């Protein structure tokens, strides 16, 4: 399926993906056409900061989800 | 300034879920805030307001945002001010209203309570996180629902 | 064609500005900005990439004038 | 509309190989071509730009990824 | 008065020029879309090598003219 | 067959260039037989100069093989027609095409340069007598180079 990356701009990328794909493959993807290392992606999904371990099918992201990047971002 | 007028353009046209920023008619620079609580968070169905202002070295600076609502966070005080590293030395001129926003919902899914802000909050949020999640579910219920 | 006719408008824009690429440059880690843009951002030598947060030196900006080029070709199509 | 068309064609177009970019990376010169073709050329880790002869280092390639994004659209715009 | 430049790939560029405009002021413009410094262009019309000094009059280049860009080159 | 070789054939017969006829081999697209319009305001104007062109394995990042079949009257051609040009050694660029190759072959018509020779003889003729060496190449010109084809 493919999903939608909102970058930094507001321009809107589209991925082909699988349910079961790690974060850290999405953010690859990213890398590839934005040039962003994983290390500086934070992708945002109904407010939720993704985590690299799990998968889109633990977030339930469907086709046509649209995930936003952020910058690496700390609150202490 | 028209990448604040783009930016405004961009939040009032094509709007991003569960965040709202609209401009005070009286200032441009001036932004109200209302951002929904993250799911699978203590902050779960609140609507929190907050301020956001444009410094004029906008967008070689970041933007002044505090909440207006009251919020138990570790990285949140009892003023509402916030210390996240966007929002400071990590701030970004790429950065805009829309991802500023978003940080700071992130934020709220993800507190880092082992460096302190709020010392009270942190300290209670490693030593009973169970108690911790439990008042800020409280006064999400208290301060963040009927606040529109 | 207009969905397609912006996405390619929306990669010759500026992340810092948000306007078309203005004397289009690169720094070391391959993003590009306005000259001035970018200039202003490391103004005392350099400072850190918008995009990415790597370290750029001013003295290391290079010309990206197929962005700039690309432009020019859209402004065309429009009006 | 083709003769617009072409002539983005032909500002995404590498100077050595004649296709559209692949791995679009640039040289000091600001210059941009295709990896694999500038990488050939300056064999042995540098020599003259083909388009101004200026002297490139290879170590001191940088991608121009915009330009390749650009192909991408140009390419779906066709289909 | 716009003339034409077909670059070395075979891009043609469209260049706002004036008949009093020397070869050096064309070479400049070229430089500025191409990024070929004048001293590595020349320009070539109708088979002659354009000089420096002389003015797109001084060859009869006229409207929708169009010059050929090559490198530096020597005969030895 | 590199494909960069298919495309250049492809734009000089659709893209053609004034004064330059290039044509490939039926039995090898590698060779290319070529007319060279003699460049105007030069002793070899009206003269249509026939080359051969080869395209080496390593095209484009070594230089074409260029020789004239036509005689012609130059300090940096010899008696083979064999050119002495940087372009096509040292100073040679894999952005050049046969185009521009071709062109600036036709621009070294324009502007012969002696003073590092390749055919000795014209070479001090051109110096010693400039006025004379014209006259030969132009009369040359009208002799080998018209009714060539
Ligand atoms: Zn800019
Ligand atoms: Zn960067
Ligand atoms: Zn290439
Ligand atoms: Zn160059």
């Amino acid at each position: 399926m493919q999903i939608f990356v909102k970058t930094l701009t507001g321009k809107t990328i589209t991925l082909e993906v699988e349910p079961s794909d790690t974060i850290e493959n999405v953010k690859a993807k990213i890398q590839d056409k934005e040039g962003i290392p994983p290390d500086q992606q934070r992708l945002i999904f109904a407010g939720k900061q993704l985590e690299d371990g799990r998968t889109l099918s633990d977030y339930n992201i469907q086709k046509e989800s649209t995930l936003h990047l952020v910058l690496r971002l700390r609150g202490g | 300034p028209r990448r604040i007028i783009k930016e405004t353009q961009r939040l009032l046209a094509e709007p991003v879920p569960g965040i709202k920023a609209e401009p005070d008619e009286s200032n441009a620079r001036y932004f109200h805030v209302v951002i929904a609580g993250p799911q699978d968070s203590p902050f779960e169905g609140g609507t929190f307001k907050l301020e956001l202002f444009l410094p004029e070295e906008y967008p070689m600076a970041a933007p002044k945002v505090r909440f207006m609502t009251k919020i138990y966070h570790p990285n949140v005080d009892k003023l509402g001010r916030i210390k996240l590293d966007i929002l400071a030395d990590k701030w970004s001129p790429a950065l805009q209203i829309r991802t500023v926003l978003l940080s700071i919902q992130a934020l709220l899914s993800a507190p880092n309570p082992d460096d302190p802000l709020a010392n009270d909050v942190a300290e209670q949020w490693k030593t009973n996180e169970a108690q911790a999640i439990e008042t800020a579910r409280a006064w999400t219920r208290l301060y963040a629902m009927n606040n529109i | 064609s207009a969905a397609r006719l912006t996405m390619m408008w929306e990669e010759v824009t500026c992340p810092i500005c948000l306007d078309p690429f203005v004397e289009p440059v690169s720094i070391e880690c391959g993003h590009s900005f306005c000259q001035e843009c970018i200039s202003q951002v490391g103004k005392g030598g350099g400072s850190v990439c918008p995009v990415c947060r790597q370290r750029f030196l001013l003295k290391n900006l290079r010309p990206n004038r197929q962005l700039a080029n690309m432009v020019n070709n859209l402004k065309e199509i429009s009006q």
